[PDB]
RNA sequence: CCAGGA
């Protein structure tokens, strides 16, 4: 009854876009991106892609409540560096990583005879 | 933005009472009679059994967020193999022109019994520790 | 009451194996645990699927209309 | 009877209860669409515009506080001490 | 009483509540479905008009819509069936019955309410699901739990009632309480076990964690903290990061059993400028404790920064735990083999001792104490020698088990179990009680068909030698059953006794309250009490405090307070003031100084005549000892220069601010001889703290530091008294009833003897004389 | 249903204690909380 | 409920994603809270949960009966021999993460009990409604729509909250409130008042 | 060596509903009080004819799970024939704080 | 299944719940409290089988 | 039992007495006994205090019984609230019982009596006796649905038409 | 080859047993994560009752239709409903499936998922066959019918995901385990005497180096190298649980790169 | 009334 349709998780509301990019008021060069119809399968990867980015000096995303599928994620960079840019490159560096994962389990799994 | 102290010690004792990750350590000066000292150390990160001769060093140097790389080019002000950052908290008066201060590296405490340290040690937040052998 | 198709916890389908368990057990004489292994469920959870199941339906069955 | 000006001798501080029912007055008044005695700094909400007259204590209200013999002494909004 | 007293009433609502780490304190999750049912009306007014028209078009089934437009005419428009529902056009004045709305002031309420805090005002959020949601911190003040309770929402109708709970009934106003001086919330379970766990020297936190950590906290001021390890390997602590929920200014000191300055086994606390400096956080520190981080919070910083640091404390906590985890296990109950055999071998010593004093009493050579039976005395013994030996059977597997054990992690952090749990879980049940003696004879000369007759033996009369991991015989099982059976009753009977109670406490004591004349009268005008509770005070605003004058030697004391401007040894020395030098021998001055001892000694008299036992810990309004704390970081007090205060700075200063401490008003003998009365312990305390000696030898105050102190005491102090229409009344009544609800030579004691006291009863069940 | 058909009722000096004489005839355990504790017995 | 006394509602429904996990790949149906056990002393609980993960295993009922020579070094040694942690416990993995726990999670089957209570059945709100005739006040239940007890306790917290104007609304707007005219002189309800 | 009688079996002390308990003697006596009163509100199947009676409300489990740990004395119960529960696998952790 | 035990009366089943009393005829003796003017009682609830 | 003492050198120190503890009660006979200290004798009977000691005393020693009620199951409650009640009991010069004999049978107002025990006779008497309800008690206002002396209405509120044109 | 690595194990119809090396733990986890959640799957949606004589309600039927695990080879080519431009459901977005049963036999006559027959028109994709694992050819038990008890029936199948349901999971349990000795300090053994003796060793265990006590603590040492096991339910085979896995992941941050774009 | 829930 009080129960909300399963949908809701992935399906994006109406007038409610995937990204919604908002400046950190508190810290120089550091932004904060609510991804909407998202959860910690995209976050924790996301996050853990910019840490391995020399030029960024703070990561880190948060699930603010279990029953709404979306999360903050806060992107601090060194000056000069966009961190729109950061997530771009983090985003970039996954996908090809993933693209090798792909390649190499196709390889071998075509070895198999079973 | 210098030194503060400087010493080699020798560990009479090492205490990890429960403490599986961390050890109260027992040092005297091998220069100064007068000196002692008392230290938690992350003994899983930087290991110490006891007659080990170590160089403690203080300096309120080397303010503001904490930034992680780059530190490849940055001038590493650490000739040390373990470094800690922490909080003085109390100064005690014990007797004489002996002295004995304080130190909390967020829960891992140390208390440096001495004399000389007058024109150096200071009441501060900023004060780093430095171990090296 | 009938066989559940899929284990609550991993969802392994379970809906065809009971004809085949209670069959191991009649026609094969074998004990419970052997069965169910024969049958490849090896996590307790599917374990616990067959293992622990009460076909109410067929006492259902047992009603006229 | 009503205590003079100056033999008053209730708290000069506003007490909890008459801050709470002020603001509750004003806020009240203020959304029955009573003139607001302030600089609305974009303000909407009744009871935030009451929090502003009485930070700037131009809240036209008095305080009748009875005791117990049904006297009383007369105290204004402008004039009581908030340090609640 | 039915339709009167209490009404069935609208704007009321009800479910199951459930508890939730992502709510703050002050809120409460509300069901769509009821936000869409419960109504607020709006005036139409030109701040509103576009919203209300907006939420009109969104209409009854739509969230953030309304059910009812009011026309000034006084016709009720129905937007679920008006054919103009739509073409629906406002006018400044009317009424929009709009829905229950995220931040709208509502009454939550957990039945029975036998307090002001089991009916508090929390801010809306409406939320999915059916159940109403808590934040966890302020489940102990309604005494609510998950397993099926349910609780009752009330909405205000008129911006006049929402202020009134806004401004009065808020749940961070209602964290310290009245009723005890202390804190009603505190951190518990998950938190309060998390938060031992996380604060142990042992626990480091890598940069990936440290980070989420700290975006966590949604006040967190951008910056990170510099690691407490700084290579190999950058490492925070977990009292570093914790300390990041802590705000500034927050000043605690906690010594526990063996703390020094250098506490070895991280014992009590240590939290300089909201940084914690040593020891592990658990009940003692963020419980809902009288020293306590929370009532430091709620008196230092306000009610709405307390309630933020709930939420915060909480969201760091839960977050880490989420990752750490924390389990139990049937392993937790296990102790080892040979404390196994140790802890049979104490059940076997103590099984013959008692067949010693069952042998001795047999052969008639047992002396009975004066005043008991022969056999009285024998029953005694024998069950303290049994309860001796399951205390020391415990005692042993509580010892035996590691600091890894998850029931003694449980018990150490305080968050739930105590000492017996382990004891009758490891090791063994005990002896089992009724009507406080041991299981009697029902059956004629034996407790059971199964035993022989005139058995006194502690197997025979309900002694369960087992643990409950070891089982026990189905003699143990049924003498445990009767044992069980004795509480399940007075927990029965018990709640309508106690409920009794609370009504007549509540209906002699409704008409009290404190008038503008700070005396505390009934409908009658009659006068209670002269001023609230002898002192004037309201218990909120009281702590207790050491009243140091009151004990120690005559010559401790001396050493403490005495100054003589007169002998080169006594003196104050010129290292203490910048005057130092010039103060010797000043006769004029030394009036002064004997002024103040003469004053301090006459105090000591005074409160060892109050003080019989020289007791010198009382609850007293103003914490002193904190506004110096704060004075010392506030001015960065340099413990090593002479102060710039005079001698009459610091005297007079003092007899100036207690002037000052304004409890009365009236301009007359009476009335002012009142207000000095009121003042006279507070002042006592102020006078020890503040003498000459004290403040700069101990506090070491510069002029500037002292003149804060001065001025803060003072508004402190007036901030502390009762507030006239203070409804004293119900709140006492409240405060005891309350208490007496949670009730489980030897007197009538508890529930039964409150009921003897209140009944004013005259065949009274234990009278007694005392006589010294 | 079966614990139905099992249910004793005690109408109206310590008749809510579980007794001695009850061992193998009532069960120890299956009693209600609050007002008829103790006096609703189950076989 | 489990069969002993152990009872409670749900909190939140979790994915399996979002799961604490075994590397074996199992996950669990019910998460209850360590805090349950210690002061209620349930022991049997968790010997019900070890002799049912070993049932699991071995495909034989696990005698949970009373007066037994079952004992939990028995049933452990059992488990042992399934290639489990004797005492029950698992390793588990965090499921946001994949990062394993610092703790290792008693984890097992469990007989839980589907209790009549449910949320639906209970959830009740009103916002004026039907009224009593004689009283002219709310009617009593959900059953009917009825408004909720404003009883006599609440009033008691309200009065000792010096919630004065909210009292009134509470027992007046909110309920029962009703305009007579009455007379000057005998101050009874008398008055004709055909106002109109 | 006076012995008149002997127990059939001590368990039988026990009634209907406390007879469903796992190791009773292992519990805190109430615990086992209350399990002696919430069996009697768990949901499964009550008769095997409920698709035949007109009854104000029914409750019927869709999958009911005979326990995996059972009394001897529920074989006269008909409990693992007609069951009031199913077997979750449960793990008593700290978790999201739910 | 279903054991017996019950009637059917309008259609809805119903379960006579046994009620206990003091058995009768049975003597008994008692100590009448600290305040009666009689200290002991000997009692004996006859009836009729 | 164990008494804490000032001793010559200043500190508190322990110095134990012996106290007998009786199976019964007589102030007035065991107070004229020799050898016992006639100005420390305690009875848990306050009543008896009340009766010997003067209704001062009846109020130190009620509160000391009920502090001990309290105290007993290890719970804290400030004396404020304990004082207040042990008060309420004595002010009639009295043990004023909080029963329907004791203070609801007071010169409280009729309708504030009448909503606790015995309601209907109250208001019979209330009629027959021509009593006059002041209107003061929180009660009576709840019965009339006004609002009561309480807090937030233990004053009132006016407009001031001077200070009103004073601010535009 | 390049960045991450794949070292396969054991292969069937039903299993994948891999070893995953040079992998961040986030990624092995979010791909984990996606396989249980995000990878699309056809499961029957809408079930129309023209008769049930069964003793089991339409609805009770109408869920285990759900469960009944349907070919998702070609489950790419099918567009969700939702997505669709018809009226409810067509051939472009949906299967349909049909079931009549009759217990003409005096003895029980059984209904299986073999007794399903597609009416829709496939456009020659493989989609909707019931998946038959079972040795005798029946797949799952949906119904048990006596005499006169009929059952007629009509499915709708679609594309979703298991995060709407748990029916359109296309795996079962999904095994993950790294640091079989615990060389990283990631747990705190519970033990009662020796963690090592009370601890079953890994079977992992062998495809690592043993710690050898007479060494320090490696703190600079990350977790790589995942030891996986992927179960599949029958819809995708198991290697396409892998792939698709590691594909709807791609896609998923794809899609967080174009949002950027669009900004 | 009867049965139950915190
Ligand atoms: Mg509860
Ligand atoms: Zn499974
Ligand atoms: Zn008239
Ligand atoms: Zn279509």
């Amino acid at each position: 009854m009080n129960a909300p349709d399963r949908f809701e998780l992935f399906l994006l509301g109406e007038g409610e876009s995937k990204l919604k990019i908002d400046p950190d008021t508190k810290a120089p060069n550091a932004v904060v991106i609510t991804f909407e119809k998202e959860d910690h399968t995209l976050g924790n990867l996301i996050r853990a892609e910019l840490l391995n980015d020399r030029k960024v000096l703070f990561a880190a995303y948060k699930v603010e409540h279990p029953f709404f599928a979306r999360f903050k994620l806060r992107i601090q960079t060194t000056e000069g560096y966009d961190p729109k840019d950061a997530l771009k490159n983090a985003c970039n560096s996954i996908i090809n990583k993933l693209g090798a994962l792909k390649t190499n389990f196709e390889t071998e799994w075509n070895l198999q005879t079973l | 933005s210098n030194t503060l102290f400087d010493d080699i010690f020798q560990v009479s004792e090492v205490d990890p009472g429960r403490y599986n990750k961390v050890c109260r350590i027992e040092a005297a000066s091998t220069t100064q009679d007068q000196c002692k000292l008392t230290l938690d150390i992350n003994v899983e990160l930087f290991p110490v059994a006891a007659q080990d001769s170590l160089t403690v060093t203080i300096a309120s140097s080397l303010t503001r967020s904490w930034r992680p790389p780059q530190a490849g080019d940055r001038s590493l002000a650490d000739d040390y193999d373990y470094v800690m950052y922490g909080t003085a908290y109390k100064f005690e008066e014990v007797s004489k022109d002996l002295i004995a201060v304080y130190y909390s590296f967020g829960g891992l405490l140390m208390r440096l019994e001495g004399n000389y340290r007058n024109l150096n040690n200071l009441k501060q937040e900023n004060a780093y520790l430095l171990i090296r052998r | 009451m009938i066989v559940p198709v899929r284990c609550f916890s991993c969802g392994k389908v379970v809906g065809d194996k009971w004809e085949s368990y209670l069959n191991l057990l009649q026609e094969d004489e074998l004990d419970e645990g052997t069965a169910l292994s024969r049958l490849g469920l090896k996590r307790y959870c599917c374990r616990r699927m067959i293992l622990t199941h009460v076909d109410l339906i067929e006492k259902f069955l047992r009603y006229n209309p | 009877k009503a205590i003079p000006k100056d033999q008053r001798a209730t708290t000069p501080y506003m007490t909890k209860y008459e801050r709470a029912r002020i603001l509750g007055t004003r806020a009240l008044q203020i959304s029955m669409n009573a003139p607001v005695f302030v600089d609305l700094e974009g303000e909407t909400d009744p009871l935030r515009i009451a929090m502003k007259e009485l930070a700037e204590k131009k809240i036209p209200l008095v305080i009748r506080r009875y005791l117990p013999d049904g006297s009383f002494e007369d105290w204004s909004v402008e004039e009581l001490i908030v340090d609640l | 009483r039915g339709n009167l007293m209490g009404k069935r009433v609208d704007f009321s609502a009800r479910t199951v509540i459930s508890g939730d780490p992502n709510l703050e304190l002050d809120q409460v999750g509300v069901p769509k479905s009821i936000a869409k049912t419960l109504t607020y009306p709006e005036v139409v007014t030109p701040y509103n008009i576009d919203r209300l028209t907006q939420l009109v078009r969104n209409g009854p089934n739509e969230h953030p819509g309304a059910k009812y437009v009011i026309r000034d005419s006084g016709d009720r428009i129905d937007l679920r069936y008006s054919k103009r529902a739509g073409d629906i056009q406002l006018q400044y004045g009317w009424k929009v019955e709009r829905h229950i709305m995220d931040n709208d002031p509502v009454l939550f309420n957990r039945q029975p309410s036998l307090h002001k805090m089991s009916m508090m005002a929390h801010r809306v959020k409406v939320i999915p699901y059916s159940t109403f949601r808590l934040n966890l911190s302020v489940t102990s003040p309604y005494n609510a739990d998950f397993d099926g309770d349910e609780m009752n929402l009330h909405v205000p109708q008129s911006e006049e009632t929402r202020a009134e709970l806004s401004q009065l009934c808020a749940v961070p106003l209602q964290i310290v309480s009245p009723q005890s001086n202390k804190p009603c919330m505190g951190i518990v379970q998950d938190t309060l076990c998390g938060i031992r766990k996380l604060t142990l020297r042992d626990t480091f936190i890598e940069l990936d964690q440290v980070l989420n950590m700290l975006y966590w906290v949604p006040d967190w001021d951008g910056v990170i903290p510099t690691p407490a390890i700084i290579k190999p390997k950058p490492l925070w602590s977990g009292k570093q990061i914790l300390s990041v929920a802590i705000p500034n200014g927050i000043h605690l000191q906690r010594f526990d059993e063996g703390t020094t300055l250098l506490s070895p086994k991280d014992n009590g606390m240590l939290i300089i400028d909201g940084q914690i400096i040593f020891g592990v956080v658990e009940k003692k520190t963020v419980g809902s404790s009288n020293g306590g981080l929370i009532h430091v919070v709620t008196r230092e910083k306000g009610p709405q920064v307390c309630a933020k640091l709930f939420g915060n404390i909480q969201k760091v906590v839960n977050f880490w735990l989420l990752h750490n985890g924390f389990s139990t296990g049937i392993g937790d109950t296990i102790a080892d083999g040979p404390t196994m055999r140790e802890i049979t071998e104490t059940i076997a010593e103590a099984k013959k001792k008692v067949l010693d004093v069952t042998k001795e009493a047999q052969a008639n050579l047992l002396t009975a104490k004066h005043g008991m039976t022969l056999r009285e005395s024998f029953e005694d013994n024998v069950v303290r020698f049994l309860n001796e030996a399951r205390d020391k059977a415990g005692r042993l597997a509580e010892v035996n088990l590691k600091d890894l054990n998850n029931v003694k992690q449980m018990v150490m952090a305080g968050s739930k179990g105590s000492f017996i749990n382990i004891a009758q879980m490891s090791a063994c049940v005990g002896q089992q009680s009724v009507e406080g003696k041991r299981i009697a004879f029902g059956f004629v000369d034996r407790t059971l068909p199964h035993f022989s007759k005139d058995d006194y033996s502690p197997e025979s009369k309900g002694f369960v030698e087992n643990s409950y991991l070891r089982g026990l015989t189905p003699q143990e099982f049924f003498f445990h059953a009767m044992g069980g059976r004795e509480g399940l009753i007075d927990t029965a009977v018990k709640t309508a006794e106690t409920g009794y109670i609370q009504r007549r406490l509540v209906k002699a004591l409704e008409d009290i309250m404190v008038h503008y004349d700070n005396t505390t009268r009934n409908s009658l005008g009659n006068v209670i009490q002269f001023i609230y509770g002898e002192d004037g005070m309201d218990a909120a605003h009281i702590e207790k405090q050491s009243l140091d004058t009151i004990g120690g030697s005559d010559a401790a004391f001396e050493k403490r307070y005495r100054v003589d401007l007169l002998n080169t040894d006594h003196t104050l020395d010129p290292s203490l003031l910048e005057s130092g030098s010039e103060i010797l021998g000043d006769l004029k001055l030394q009036v002064l100084l004997d002024e103040e001892y003469k004053q301090l000694v006459k105090d000591r008299k005074f409160l060892r005549e109050v003080f019989v036992d020289g007791e010198a810990n009382w609850p007293l309004p103003v914490n002193i000892r904190r506004i110096i704390q704060n004075a010392q970081q506030t001015f960065h007090i340099d413990h090593t220069k002479p102060s710039d205060l005079t001698i009459k700075d610091i005297v007079l200063g003092v007899k100036d601010l207690q002037e000052n401490l304004l409890v009365l008003r009236g301009k007359n003998e009476i009335i002012q001889n009142a207000q000095r009365d009121a003042v006279t312990l507070f002042c006592c305390l102020l006078r020890s703290r503040l003498a000459t000696r004290r403040v700069l030898q101990e506090y070491r105050l510069t002029k500037q530091a002292f003149d804060w102190v001065l001025s803060n005491i003072e508004a402190q102090f007036l901030r502390s008294v009762v507030h006239p229409g203070e409804m004293v009344g119900v709140l006492a009544a409240q405060s005891i009833g309350e208490p007496a609800t949670q009730m489980t030579k030897k007197v009538t004691s508890g529930v039964p003897r409150l009921k003897e006291i209140l009944n004013v009863a005259k065949n009274m069940k234990t009278p007694s004389l005392t006589v010294y | 249903t079966l614990s139905h058909l099992r249910r004793t009722n005690t109408p109206i000096a310590k008749p809510r204690q579980l007794h001695n004489t009850h061992w193998g005839l009532v069960c120890p355990a299956e009693t209600p909380e609050g007002q008829a504790c103790g006096l609703v017995k189950n076989l | 409920a489990s069969r002993h006394g152990q009872k409670g509602t749900i909190g939140i429904t979790y994915r399996r994603e979002d799961m604490p996990f075994t590397a074996e790949g199992i996950v669990p149906d019910l998460i209850i809270n360590p805090h349950a056990i210690p002061s209620r002393m349930t022991v049997a609980h968790l010997i019900e949960c070890l002799l049912s993960k070993v049932a699991a295993l071995s495909g034989n009922e696990g005698d949970a009966s009373p007066f037994t020579d079952i004992t939990v070094e028995g049933i452990s040694k059992l488990l042992r021999e399934h290639g489990y942690q004797s005492r029950g416990f698992e390793v588990m993995y965090n499921g946001h993460t994949g990062k394993k726990l610092m703790a290792q999670i008693f984890f097992g089957p469990t007989y839980y009990q589907r209790l009549r209570h449910m949320v639906d059945d209970k959830i009740h709100a009103r916002a004026r409604g039907p009224m009593q005739v004689l009283t002219r006040q709310p009617v009593e239940g959900r059953s009917r729509d009825g408004g909720l007890r404003f009883g006599e306790m609440e009033r008691d917290c309200m009065i000792a909250h010096g919630a004065a104007s909210f009292l009134k609304e509470r027992l007046m707007e909110a309920s029962d409130a009703f305009r007579v005219h009455i007379c000057g002189i005998c101050g009874l309800m008398t008055v004709i008042a055909k106002l109109n | 060596t006076t012995f008149t009688h002997c127990e059939i079996h001590p368990s039988m002390i026990l009634g209907v509903a406390a007879s469903i308990i796992p190791f009773p003697d292992h519990n805190q006596s109430p615990r086992n009080t209350y399990q002696s009163a919430m069996g009697k509100q768990a949901m499964g199947v009550f008769l095997t004819n409920y698709n035949v009676r007109m009854d104000t409300m029914a409750n019927i489990l869709y999958y009911p799970q005979k326990p995996l740990g059972t009394t001897r004395a529920m074989e006269y119960l008909k409990f693992r024939e007609l069951p009031a529960g199913q077997n979750a696998i449960v793990a008593i952790a700290c978790y999201s704080g739910y | 299944f279903d054991m017996g035990g019950y009637f059917i009366i309008n259609g809805s089943e119903k379960v006579l719940i046994a009620q206990e009393r003091s058995a009768g005829n049975i003597v008994q003796v008692f100590k009448k409290a600290a305040p009666s003017p009689i200290s002991h009682v000997a009692e004996i609830r006859s009836a009729l089988e | 039992y164990d008494r804490k003492v000032p001793s010559p050198t200043g500190e508190y120190v322990k110095e134990p007495e012996w106290v007998l503890e009786t199976d019964g009660v007589n102030l007035s006979e065991v107070m004229t006994v020799p050898g016992i200290d006639p100005t420390r004798i305690y009875t848990n009977s306050f009543i008896d205090i009340m009766e010997v000691l003067g209704i001062e005393a009846g109020r130190a020693a009620l509160y000391k019984e009920v502090y001990n009620v309290i105290a007993s199951d290890g719970s804290y409650v400030n004396y404020r609230h304990m004082a207040l009640l042990v008060d309420v009991m004595t002010t009639q010069g009295g043990l004023t019982s909080v029963t329907r004999h004791g203070f609801n049978r007071s010169n409280t107002g009729a309708l504030m009596r009448c909503s606790f025990e015995e309601t209907v006779e109250i208001l019979f008497e209330a009629g027959a006796s021509a009593e006059l309800d002041d209107c003061r008690g929180v009660s009576e206002n709840v019965i009339l649905g006004q609002m009561a002396p309480i807090g937030t209405g233990a004053f009132d509120v006016m407009i001031d038409e001077e200070s009103l044109v004073k601010y535009m | 080859e390049e960045g991450p690595q794949v070292k396969i194990r054991e292969a069937s119809k039903d299993n994948v047993d891999f070893i995953l090396s040079n992998v961040d733990l986030a990624m092995a986890n979010s791909l984990r994560r996606v396989m249980i959640a995000e990878i699309p799957t056809l499961a029957i949606d809408s079930v129309e009752v023209e008769t049930n004589t069964t003793v089991l309600a339409d609805e009770f039927i109408a869920h285990r239709l759900g469960l009944i695990p349907l070919q998702s080879m070609d489950i790419e080519q099918l567009e969700y409903s939702r997505d669709c431009f018809c009226e409810d459901h067509c051939d472009k977005c949906s299967v349909v499936l049909t079931l009549q049963a009759f217990g003409e036999s005096e003895s029980t006559t059984n209904v299986y998922s073999k007794d399903l027959v597609i009416v829709s028109n496939l456009m020659g994709r493989n989609i909707g066959h019931p998946i038959i694992q079972d040795k005798e050819g029946n797949g799952v038990l949906i119904c048990k019918l006596r005499k006169g008890q009929e059952l007629k029936l009509t499915c709708v199948a679609k594309k979703g995901i298991a995060k709407e349901h748990a029916k359109w999971g296309p795996a079962a349990a999904i095994e993950f385990e790294y640091d079989p000795w615990n060389k990283l300090k990631h747990t705190d053994y519970w033990y009662e005497q020796d963690s090592a003796k009370e601890w079953p060793q890994s079977k992992n265990c062998e495809y690592e180096d043993p710690p050898n006590e007479g060494d320090p603590f490696d703190y600079k040492a990350q977790a790589d190298t995942f030891y996986m096991n992927v179960e599949s339910v029958g819809s995708i085979p198991v290697d396409q649980v892998v792939v698709r896995g590691i594909d709807t992941l791609q896609k998923k941050v794809a899609s967080i790169l174009l949002a950027l774009t669009q900004m």
